[PDB]
């Protein structure tokens, strides 16, 4: 005992597909249309940010207590600095490269380390390398 | 997946010894039949009375 | 003339609130502070009165916005 | 005198490779002689495993007696080498652990157990300090690659080689890869490559574990013939003081090469059903001798008709010792074949020669190729959306 | 009793596995998601051989939680297990879930499973009972996620009737199914519904019934890659009798590349068999990798051998494959096309007479094709030169047939044509590609400044200009 | 409440092609400010500029580099920078300022 139910059913699922297909074009060209937006916006917030001063390279001589670290600028001698709150004072290991802020000094970031002394001091002995192979008699 | 069993699977009796096993660009002219040259080249000398 | 295009967009779904925060979500992040405070008062003008939280969830991060 | 002594370890033996095979023939099945030096090397080696393939594909009588001596043998000496390992991990130092799984690897080599060598192999690899001590691994595994024609094997071994080669630059084990490189290439019927590599190895041949160095120059010169220009094989091949010399011991193949080159077209034909039968016989050259000798024929015409504007069919077939019809199915089968450059006239009996460009050629290779491109990509592109 | 304990041990995890697919269909409802479904369906060939007497017994009476007709229908068709030490009553419904009815979607899921094992019983009298009465039940629901089951269930429904011998009376059923199914916007339905009408009429060989179907039906474009390559072939098969061996080769190769890639080996061969007849009777040459592979060899056999005696363009070489593999070109259903293969062995053969003789006498060329005599070789070329086979001409009083010379095919448009059709794809893929890749809804614009780290600066440059000034 | 769902499912279908038709507007004119944003970020590169020497890459957008005043500082790298160019001992000019690798 129905009318036109089905002529409904028909309409209403027919606009469904058609707003399901188009429901996921859309969100497949918000994320194109966010990620050029995204790229847009570091770019221009880039130029501000490239204007922050740079930090100094240090070499850490020994950490302290209360979260100090004395360290080594490159040419500017020794100073005690804090410790960024994102760093772990026990990933602070002497000689050490890390990275100061211009003004605070403080240590913001643990930079790849250097060149170990010892290899340092073997690279320009310069012993060959040798194995069992290449010795004869 | 969806895998045709509808279709008559023809059994394989294959031949697993590694038949060919190689990776050329072959063509089909090694495939013609025909006697190898030195027979061909042979059936050929006596043609001559040679 | 963007910030007041975006600002418009109020005035003509008032009506049917929930559609604001849908199609204005995408340029409350806009590169655009312009369009990003039209932005805001759109769902300002739109969704005013109705405590519409999806509009009160976009308004949210845009306090902290970079631009004043 | 000390040739053979300079080359390296003779694991696993390519004769034994080459007279499995002269066995997987129907012609020399049953050739005793064959069958009685194949398991004069399984029996001296106690190769236990190549035992039960060899009597598996060929379908033998396997020798309950001497495949259970064998087996004794190969538990026995899997054993000592075990025990030998054990001896070297607990108390003496890496090198001498290193060199008890060599043994082990090599002596599963030796036995034909090809899957326990590889991942012996590859456990003497892993911890083998030396580098040319590692490059040796993978000369044994290139090795085992040809023993089997596994040419993944070969193909991820060559690659590694390539490197070892690289960072020590150890020349001597170059020339050896040039020829083990060659020898690959003379099995997938690369014959360019072939021919490069061993021109280049023909006055550098130390890898007497693979050949003997007057089958080298003999293949050398095969694949030389049909790889290289007229220019080339003068002044590589005719004019090659090291491969004259070797010719001088093989009248057969300085018969075959210089009859091309001199030009003697009736003595090249009769030299061309000799390189066939032998090539038939080759496990190298087996799955090519038809492609090799078809080339061959197809440079011998195009020879003789390239500094001619025309020849009757006539002294086509006089030149080459053949008859007129002989000369007439084999130029209409390749100038339809796209090879010769050059037309028949019936009527006459003419065959008037052409000068398609390089463009035609060049044209049709790369529609050729780069529709095999496209395939893979073509593909490639069903396998990424499923 | 070792085997009864292993038996036992794998039925219990395929009644595990049941679940999860029944989960799965009951969750698809719930999200409103159809494509759910797929998942319960993509393990459907796994669970078919997981499967006997006991584990549909212990599925059909512990699903359903409800005795009514359909428990008084499929019960009876099964054998039931004695009284079991390990009576583990298998019961996921409870409580309401156990009164409220199953849903549409699992009920037929289930009977279809019982189907499939009536088709490995051998008991196609008896499946077709059971699939009878799951038709009217899917016929009368009108759900939406109910077409991904209802498909399977079409392609079995007529599975039933293929090993019954009748393919007639599910004609009828697969027409007012297929009306239904596209009337309906069924995507998936509508896709499976065509191929086995194709399948139907490709049966009887009413082959002028499937080219009027293919003709006005519109193919699903979202359909699955499985269903796309029945329908590639059977339009192809179609195409191949109707003489379009153009748009033939086309869709049997785009067949080849839809098959799965490590199954259906059966389909791979029968789609290769026909590919090689309509590349031979388009003048095209097989590709000879095809012969090669392990499960093509022995099937392509006579094919290969086919393909041997075309190639040399003699009628002697093309007739004997004929009286050695007839049987078994008619029993695979493609002596047909072979017949026709008859005017391309000459056709090929005059291409190469053209192409390596300049002038050739008649006489000569009915020697080279084996044909019967010169008389009928002049009216053969003849035919040749005004269908653009071959450039040359006759002679008839000399008595013999003059190639033209060959002209630069690359100071013509050939090149640029060959091209096209070489370029245009390749930026076919491009795009395809391009559109293809898939951005993560990711939290955009969190890459950037911080609100936090952003005021650091502010704070910071405000002591820069208020000291450094001062 | 059917006819209720259909023209709510009507308007919800035309509000979507509205919503897809200003995507793909906006999509046009923001590769506009794309161009316009890298064009603009180049006046961190305008002279003078002190001249350092590159020693390390930490990660994509910093580097530690040595100005030629004689200090080591760790600075950022300009997005629009050709990373192929940043060899070791690769001179750089740095922003006098921020020392930042332009």
């Amino acid at each position: 005992g129905s009318g036109l139910r089905q002529y409904y059913l028909s309409k209403i699922e027919e606009l469904q597909l058609i707003v399901n297909d188009k429901s996921q074009n859309l969100r497949r060209l918000q994320a194109q249309r966010n990620e050029l937006n995204a790229k847009v916006r570091l770019l221009r917030e880039e130029l501000q940010l490239l204007q922050e001063q740079g930090s100094y390279v240090g070499e850490v001589v020994r950490a302290m207590d209360k979260k100090k670290v004395l360290v080594k600028v490159h040419p500017e001698g020794k100073f005690v600095v804090d410790v960024d709150k994102n760093i772990d004072i026990n990933d602070v290991t002497p000689n050490c490269r890390v990275a100061l802020r211009n003004d605070s000094y403080t240590l913001h970031k643990i930079l790849p380390n250097k060149v170990d002394p010892l290899v340092s001091l073997m690279m320009v002995e310069k012993v060959p390398d040798s194995t069992y192979e290449m010795i004869g008699g | 997946d969806d895998e045709f069993e509808e279709f008559p699977a023809e059994d394989w009796a294959g031949l697993d010894e590694d038949e060919d096993a190689h990776v050329w660009e072959d063509n089909w002219d090694d495939d013609n039949v025909e006697d190898d040259f030195s027979n061909q080249l042979r059936a050929e000398l006596e043609k001559h009375g040679y | 003339v963007r910030r007041a295009a975006v600002e418009s967009l109020g005035f003509i779904l008032f009506r049917t609130p929930e559609q604001c925060p849908s199609v204005v979500s995408l340029l409350s992040e806009s590169y655009n502070p312009h369009v990003r405070y039209g932005a805001a008062m759109a769902l300002g003008i739109c969704c005013a009165g109705t405590g519409n939280k999806e509009a009160i969830n976009l308004l949210e991060p845009m306090t902290n916005d970079p631009v004043n | 005198e000390n040739l053979e002594e300079e080359g390296l370890p003779k694991n696993p033996d390519l004769r034994i490779a080459q007279l499995r095979f002269l066995l997987s023939l129907p012609e020399h099945r049953g050739d005793a002689a064959v069958r009685d030096e194949l398991m004069a090397a399984v029996r001296d080696n106690n190769m236990a495993p190549y035992y039960e393939a060899l009597c598996k594909s060929l379908d033998w009588q396997i020798d309950v007696d001497l495949l259970n001596k064998m087996k004794k043998a190969n538990e026995d000496e899997l054993k000592r080498l075990d025990e030998e390992l054990e001896d070297a991990e607990k108390n003496l130092g890496e090198s001498e652990i290193r060199d008890a799984m060599m043994a082990k690897a090599e002596y599963l080599c030796r036995i034909g157990d090809k899957e326990g060598a590889l991942t012996a192999f590859r456990k003497t690899y892993d911890k083998t300090v030396a580098l040319g001590h590692r490059l040796d691994i993978v000369f044994y595994l290139l090795r085992i690659g040809l023993f089997y024609m596994d040419n993944d094997l070969i193909t991820r071994n060559t690659e590694k080689a390539k490197s070892l080669i690289e960072e020590g630059g150890d020349w001597d084990r170059r020339n050896r890869l040039k020829v083990y490189q060659g020898l690959y290439c003379v099995a997938i019927r690369d014959f360019k490559q072939a021919a490069e590599l061993f021109l280049d190895t023909v006055s550098t041949f130390t890898s007497y574990e693979l050949m003997d160095y007057k089958t080298f120059v003999t293949y050398t010169v095969y694949v030389s013939m049909i790889a290289l220009e007229r220019p080339d094989l003068r002044e590589k091949v005719i004019k090659g003081a090291e491969i004259l010399e070797v010719l001088h011991s093989l009248p057969a193949v300085r018969q075959y090469l210089f009859s091309l080159y001199e030009c003697r077209y009736s003595v090249f034909f009769q030299s061309l059903a000799v390189v066939e039968q032998e090539m038939k016989k080759d496990w190298l050259f087996a799955p090519h001798y038809r492609y090799y000798v078809r080339e061959m024929r197809i440079h011998a015409y195009s020879q003789l008709l390239e500094s001619y504007r025309s020849l009757t069919l006539g002294y086509m077939a006089e030149a080459f010792g053949v008859g007129v019809e002989f000369i007439d199915q084999e130029l209409s089968r390749f100038i339809a074949a796209g090879r010769l450059h050059c037309k028949i006239d019936k009527v006459n009996e003419i065959v008037e020669t052409n000068r398609p460009d390089s463009k035609n050629w060049q044209y049709q290779e790369t529609i050729k190729k780069g529709d095999l491109l496209l395939n893979r990509v073509q593909k490639l592109s069903r396998v990424i959306n499923m | 009793a070792a085997a009864e304990h292993s038996q036992r041990e794998l039925d219990t995890v395929t009644l595990e596995d049941i679940k999860e697919h029944v989960k799965q269909l009951e969750k698809a409802v719930s999200g409103k998601e159809p494509r759910f479904v797929l998942r319960a369906l993509r393990m459907l060939p796994s669970t078919s051989r997981r499967l006997n007497h006991y584990v549909l017994y212990k599925a059909v009476q512990g699903f359903f939680t409800s005795n009514n007709a359909t428990r008084d229908f499929l019960l009876p068709f099964l054998e039931e297990p004695m009284d079991t030490e390990a009576d583990l009553q298998f019961r996921p419904r409870t409580g309401k879930a156990a009164s409220t009815p199953l849903l549409p979607e699992v009920e037929a899921y289930l009977q279809l499973l019982v189907v499939i094992f009536m088709m490995n019983s051998k008991r196609y009298k008896e499946a077709q009972k059971i699939s009878d009465d799951l038709m009217q039940k899917i016929s009368t629901q009108n759900r939406r996620a109910l077409d991904l089951v209802a498909a399977k269930c079409y392609y079995y429904h007529a599975r039933v009737y293929e090993f019954l011998d009748k393919l007639d009376v599910v004609r009828s059923f697969l027409h007012a199914r297929l009306r239904t199914a596209t009337l309906r916007h069924d995507a998936d339905g509508q896709a499976t519904l065509l191929n086995l009408l194709l399948r139907n009429y490709l049966h009887y060989s009413l082959y002028d019934q499937a080219e009027k179907l293919v003709s006005k039906s519109v193919f699903p474009e979202q359909a699955n890659n499985n269903e796309w390559a029945r329908y590639l072939y059977y339009t192809g098969r179609i195409k191949a009798i109707q003489l379009e061996y153009s748009e033939a080769r086309r869709t049997m190769t785009n067949a080849l590349r839809k098959a799965p890639q490590h199954t259906a080996v059966g389909f791979k061969q029968t789609v290769h068999k026909l590919l090689i007849v309509v590349e031979l009777l388009l003048g095209e040459i097989p590709d000879r990798l095809q012969f090669r592979q392990p499960s093509l060899k022995r099937s392509l056999m006579p094919y290969f051998l086919l393909t041997q005696a075309v190639r040399t363009g003699n009628l002697a070489k093309f007739n004997q494959v004929l009286d050695q593999f007839g049987e078994k070109f008619q029993a695979d259903g493609t002596y047909t096309l072979i017949i026709r293969l008859r005017h391309n062995v000459i056709k090929t053969g005059v291409r190469m007479i053209s192409l390596s003789y300049s002038r050739i006498s008649l006489a000569d060329i009915a020697q080279k094709l084996q044909l019967d005599s010169p008389e009928d070789a002049e009216f053969i070329v003849a035919k040749a030169i005004r269908d653009g086979v071959i450039e040359a001409s006759i002679n008839h009083e000399k008595g013999y047939v003059q190639s033209k010379e060959m002209i630069d095919i690359y100071s013509t448009r050939e090149p640029q044509l060959a091209f096209h059709q070489r370029i245009s794809f390749c930026l076919d893929i491009h795009n395809m590609s391009v559109k293809a890749m898939r951005f993560p809804p990711k939290s955009y614009n969190k890459d950037l400044e911080s609100a936090e780290e952003r005021r650091e600066r502010e704070q910071q440059d405000l002591e820069f200009a208020k000291e450094m000034a001062e | 409440d059917l006819y209720s769902r259909y023209k709510k499912l009507q308007q919800e279908l035309e509000f979507l092609e509205v919503q897809e038709e200003y995507i793909k507007d906006e999509q046009k004119n923001l590769k506009k400010e794309f161009l316009h944003a890298q064009e603009e970020v180049k006046r961190i590169q305008s002279i003078p500029l002190v001249i350092g020497q590159f020693l390390e890459a930490v990660d994509q957008n910093t580097a530690i580099v040595g100005s030629t005043t004689g200090s080591n500082y760790y600075v950022r790298i300009l997005s629009t920078i050709d990373r192929e160019l940043l060899k070791p001992n690769a001179s750089v000019a740095l922003h006098k300022h921020s020392n930042a690798l332009v």
